[PDB]
């Protein structure tokens, strides 16, 4: 039985290092693209607010 | 599995230093074009007058 219990639990955590990479660069892409966007927001809200500016001046 | 999840941690360490990083550029260059709209603006207004 604890030999049984020995290859499935390293097959699971064969599959489960395999999923746990997996899911650490989609979670580093997904925050790097979080991150870029909101670069892209601050340029871009920054932006309106100087657009803003001068055509008021 | 005990090194993916060595791998998991710095990979987030260094994916929140990078996140933070381009935060702060992005911050920077906000400034820059705000500074470099308004000194714009300055010089439409005095071409106007």
């Amino acid at each position: 039985a604890e030999r049984e219990a020995m290859l499935a639990k390293t097959a699971a955590d064969n599959r489960k290092s395999a999923e746990q990479v997996a899911a650490a660069q989609a979670d580093y892409e997904k925050e790097m693209a979080e991150a870029r966007a909101q670069a892209s927001a601050l340029r871009d809200e920054a932006r309106a607010a100087g657009r803003s500016v001068v055509d008021e001046k | 599995l005990a090194d993916a999840d060595a791998m998991h941690a710095k990979a987030l360490a260094d994916a929140k230093a990078e996140s933070e990083k381009v935060t702060e550029e992005a911050k920077q260059d906000s400034e820059r074009i705000a500074a470099q709209l308004s000194e714009q603006a300055g010089s439409e207004a005095e071409r106007i007058k």
